[PDB]
């Protein structure tokens, strides 16, 4: 599970695959906000972001910002991955990965002694996945159409 | 399709001033007449005039306010259908005798085959804004 | 209240034995809504605003009758009493189209808002129907923690609903592992899992500490002690045997 | 109703520009102490003036921006602060390879929601808002086309969805049940939510308790002209 | 569904018998008897109405 | 000032629909994660693991 985790190396704690989403995806700007002094001089990069800003038409930065949001959804992963699913009605309770995955075929009526029979074979797969999904967001730029619009 | 007969509704009044509810003294005689109220029944919601108050229950056609409604009948008298007005009915009655050491089972059983309706899509339109403003004239072009 | 409990994976035995600690608990529970609604004074404030509004934008549409729109005179008397017809006309059209307009403001804006009551209304009624006339599984749908019953009550232009919710309070902790090996065969459990304090091992419910003596009725047999790994040796019991010794 | 101390944001400016303002200059606001500075702070939102910072973390009560707010609390006799947001408090977690942790006993709980159902139904009259009993000002309107007809159906179709959505609410049941006249259940006690014979009003405890928690607008319509005639000279709103 | 937008679509058509006020509806009329300096006083009120 | 207000009104319309996602994906953050659903394919396609 390196593919999803938080890398403390990168400067603001943000996973590899949240670097190619925030990229692929053109704001209208750069910067959220102009300032007063940053138009003054009329650069060729100064677009209708702050041109419209002497017209009493104006944008205001929203109330969480995107660092918070990372530190919430890294909180789902860590206790999903450690505690299944008991954590979202009382105290946390920690119980190993291969259980919770017998568990999770016991839920659709598969007896869970394949898990047990086949548990090298799952994980060569699963692994495989994973790794295709980034080309998957690489490959062309039409599956984000909604958040451009 | 079926009669002709009308009843007429007064909003929030105490229609003790009909006459004066609406200056009929100066409309025609058949609302002059119809304005006499020849029996009068009293709402939360105003009053109604035409129909007659009955003491029976029914569940209702026709939504009139302040859990009143009113229909059409026939039964009331020896034959001269007629508009009532009545209190609505909820429905039937009905207990279930509670016991802290029965219980009851079903032994045959039945099924059913039931009808919904959803709509998907509404039709296309669409509108020429130089055609229908003006049709052909010059003048508006310019 | 015993077949409540066994959808949830307690075993029915867990109830029948703590009947009065649960009744008390309940009733205990109970008692404390009046003070919970009285404490803050926002409780029901998804339901004042909803009057607020419409008891608010009707004021303002009597306030905006004291525009001229750029005329000579507010009242309509004076324009009639004080000037001639050939402008009398131009000098009213303004007034007409300047109220006309105002009033479609009001109008579209009553749409919207019951556009978004309707929704409103649409999910409480999904909520009544699914979660009080029967039991759902949707984690957090209902309630916070797992799901027993429900109570309706009316309010002004709204309806309140009381959840009753069953939460584990005190846990320990244990060491297990997930299969059992035995005469080469291996045996797991059919429901639970493996628990062992240090000195023996039993079975036990998912959500209820309960032990019970490992036997081969609550066990099945698959494969043999070769491929699944953490598992550890031990001892088998047969109830056969003390039975057929005779 | 509690205190009389300001705070002032300026929206969007680096607040060294402010300093411009002056109560002499011509302008119309001219305050003199906000436009200087004692103690400022600078956010991505703009300049906040007349807060003191605190590092110590709480959960904050009304917003600005940039996950900076603002609260009031008797610091040291008391002055209004800003801070950070703080997140919410932490744990850990204590994986391992082969350990477990289950429970031992369990206690049961009740929880309260609330939800909004309909609204008031309203009602109104074309002409009478738009001529106000004038004889030809009805003249000159009817020449202008079909409002009046329309804005009526418009207004309707609320006034008739309002009474749908109530109907489709509550009425999942045919009949009508009651309960028994005698009210032991093996130990439990309803008698928070079942109907109170005693009272003269078909109602229980807890929708009393409700119903006197909200403040209804006036209505009753039981008689209504003449009123603000006499003793309520003083015009009420509603009339 | 299918009756609501059909009434929609055809009042639409009959707001255009109103006058709005100014000397004739028939868009021609005015153009045909008045003169260029003083129709526009007219045509604003149709334009706008419409 | 009309130029204005039409513009507010589509705002408006706007704002319904956003919402009518994010309250969709609320639900989806709380049955599809943390619990396991037994809905058809109401995420993904074909049975549902994590
Ligand atoms: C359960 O009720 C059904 C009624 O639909 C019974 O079916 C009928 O039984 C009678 C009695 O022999 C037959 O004459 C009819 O032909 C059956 N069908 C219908 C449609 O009436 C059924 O017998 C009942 N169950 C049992 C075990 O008797
Ligand atoms: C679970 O813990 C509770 C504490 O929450 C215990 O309940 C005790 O109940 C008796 C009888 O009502 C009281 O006299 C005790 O004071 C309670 N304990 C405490 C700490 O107050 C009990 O250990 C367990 N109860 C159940 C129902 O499992
Ligand atoms: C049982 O397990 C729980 C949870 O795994 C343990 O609780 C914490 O474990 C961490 C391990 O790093 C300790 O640092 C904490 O002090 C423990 N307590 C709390 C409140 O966080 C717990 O220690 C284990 N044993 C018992 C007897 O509960
Ligand atoms: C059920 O509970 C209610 C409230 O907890 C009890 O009613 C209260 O009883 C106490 C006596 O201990 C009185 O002082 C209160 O005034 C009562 N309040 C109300 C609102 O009635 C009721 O007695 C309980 N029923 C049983 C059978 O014990
Ligand atoms: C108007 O009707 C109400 C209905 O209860 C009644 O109480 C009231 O006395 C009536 N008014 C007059 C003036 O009769
Ligand atoms: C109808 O009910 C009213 C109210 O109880 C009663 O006064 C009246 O006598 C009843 N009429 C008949 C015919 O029983
Ligand atoms: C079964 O018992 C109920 C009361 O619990 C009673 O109303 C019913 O009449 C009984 N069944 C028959 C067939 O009498
Ligand atoms: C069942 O109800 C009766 C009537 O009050 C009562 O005498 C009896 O004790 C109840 N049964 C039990 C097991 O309490
Ligand atoms: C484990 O439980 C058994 C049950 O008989 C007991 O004899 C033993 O002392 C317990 N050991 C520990 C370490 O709790
Ligand atoms: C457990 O016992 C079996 C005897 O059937 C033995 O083959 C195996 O090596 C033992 N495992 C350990 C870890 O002692
Ligand atoms: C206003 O403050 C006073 C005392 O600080 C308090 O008694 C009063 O209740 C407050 N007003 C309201 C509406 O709560
Ligand atoms: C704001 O002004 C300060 C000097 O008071 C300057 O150091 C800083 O770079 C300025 N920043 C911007 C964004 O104008
Ligand atoms: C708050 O933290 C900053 C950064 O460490 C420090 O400069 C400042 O003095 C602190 N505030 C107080 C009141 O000490
Ligand atoms: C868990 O087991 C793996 C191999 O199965 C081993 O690499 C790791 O060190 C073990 N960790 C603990 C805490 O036992």
């Amino acid at each position: 599970f390196s593919q999803i985790l938080p890398d403390p190396s990168k400067p603001s704690k943000r996973s590899p695959i949240e670097d190619l989403l925030f990229n692929k995806v053109t704001l209208a700007d750069a910067g959220f906000i102009k300032q007063y002094g940053d138009c003054l001089g009329d650069i060729a990069a100064r677009d209708l972001i702050c041109a419209q800003k002497f017209k009493g038409l104006t944008v205001l930065p929203p109330l969480l910002t995107d660092e918070m949001i990372a530190q919430y959804t890294s909180a789902l992963l860590a206790g999903t991955i450690t505690s299944g699913w008991t954590f979202g009605a009382g105290p946390a309770l920690q119980i190993p990965f291969p259980m919770q995955m017998a568990y999770r075929f016991n839920g659709i009526g598969v007896t869970q002694n394949v898990l047990y029979e086949n548990q090298k074979l799952i994980a060569n797969q699963f692994n495989s996945a994973i790794g295709k999904i980034q080309d998957s967001l690489s490959s062309t730029p039409s599956a984000l159409g909604k958040l451009q619009d | 399709n079926t009669s002709n007969q009308v009843a007429v509704l007064y909003q929030g009044v105490n229609c003790t001033e009909v006459p004066v509810a609406i200056h009929a003294d100066q409309l025609t005689p058949t609302w002059r007449v119809y304005s006499t109220g020849s029996n009068v029944f009293q709402t939360r919601a105003g009053c109604l005039i035409g129909a007659e108050y009955v003491n029976n229950s029914y569940e209702c056609d026709i939504p009139i306010g302040a859990g009143i409604c009113a229909s059409y009948q026939t039964q009331t008298k020896s034959h001269s259908q007629s508009i009532i007005a009545y209190t609505m009915s909820l429905g039937a009655e009905n207990s279930v005798a509670y016991s802290n050491n029965s219980i009851a089972i079903p032994t045959n059983f039945t099924i059913s085959v039931t009808t919904e309706i959803l709509p998907v899509s509404m039709t296309k339109t669409s509108v020429d804004c130089t055609m229908y403003i003006c049709g052909d004239s010059t003048e508006c072009s310019n | 209240m015993a077949y409540r409990f066994n959808g949830i994976g307690v075993t029915q035995n867990v109830l029948y034995e703590n009947q009065k600690l649960i009744a008390n608990q309940f009733n205990s529970a109970i008692g404390k809504i009046q003070d919970s609604l009285s404490s803050t004074p926002s409780a029901l404030g998804k339901l004042q605003d909803v009057v607020n509004h419409n008891a608010q934008a009707l004021n303002t549409l009597v306030k905006q009758l004291s525009s001229k729109f750029g005329a000579i005179s507010s009242v309509l008397n004076d324009i009639f009493s004080r000037l001639d017809p050939p402008e009398a006309e131009v000098q009213i059209d303004r007034l007409i189209t300047g109220r006309l307009q105002s009033l479609q403001t009001y109008v579209t804006q009553q749409l919207i808002r019951a556009a978004e009551i309707r929704a409103s209304a649409n999910l409480a009624a999904t909520k009544m129907s699914e979660c009080v006339l029967g039991q759902s599984k949707r984690v957090d749908f209902c309630g916070k923690g797992y799901h027993l019953m429900s109570f309706p009550q009316s309010a002004p232009h709204g309806v309140v609903f009381l959840h009753v919710t069953y939460v584990p309070a005190q846990e320990k902790n244990f060491t297990t592992a997930p299969a059992i090996c035995h005469d080469g065969k291996a045996h797991f459990p059919r429901e639970g899992v493996f628990v062992s304090n240090g000195t023996h091992w039993f079975v036990t419910q998912r959500n209820f500490y309960e032990p019970q003596i490992i036997t081969t009725d609550n066990t099945f047999v698959s494969g043999n002690c070769d491929v699944v790994i953490g598992i550890v040796n031990n001892t088998v019991y047969d109830p056969l045997q003390p039975e057929l010794d005779s | 109703n509690t205190s009389n101390q300001v705070a002032v944001l300026y929206q969007g400016v680096n607040c060294t520009e402010v300093p411009v303002a002056i109560h002499a200059d011509q302008l119309t606001p001219t305050w003199r102490v906000y436009s200087t500075g004692s103690n400022v702070f600078q956010t991505r939102a703009g300049c906040l003036i007349g807060a003191e910072y605190v590092n110590n973390s709480y959960e904050c009560d009304i917003p600005i921006g940039a996950g900076i707010c603002a609260s009031y609390q008797t610091q040291t006799s008391q002055s209004i602060i800003a801070y950070t947001m703080s997140l919410g408090a932490e744990n850990s977690v204590a994986y391992s390879n082969n350990s477990i942790a289950i429970p031992t006993n369990f206690t049961i709980s009740v929880t309260t929601e609330i939800l909004p159902v309909s609204m008031t139904k309203t009602s109104v009259d074309c002409t009478m808002y738009i001529c106000g009993d004038s004889t030809e000002c009805s003249n000159l309107l009817l020449q202008y086309g079909s409002f009046c007809t329309q804005l009526k159906r418009a207004l309707t179709g609320i006034a008739v969805e309002q009474d749908k959505n109530t109907q489709e609410v509550f009425a999942q049941v045919k009949q009508i049940y009651k309960t028994p006249p005698i009210k032991y259940f093996g130990g439990f006690n309803f008698s928070q939510i079942l109907p109170d014979p005693s009272k003269p009003s078909k109602r229980s405890p807890i929708e009393d308790l409700l119903f006197n928690k909200v403040t209804l607008a006036d209505a009753g319509f039981i008689k209504q002209y003449g009123d603000c005639l006499g003793d309520i000279a003083a015009r009420d709103l509603i009339c």
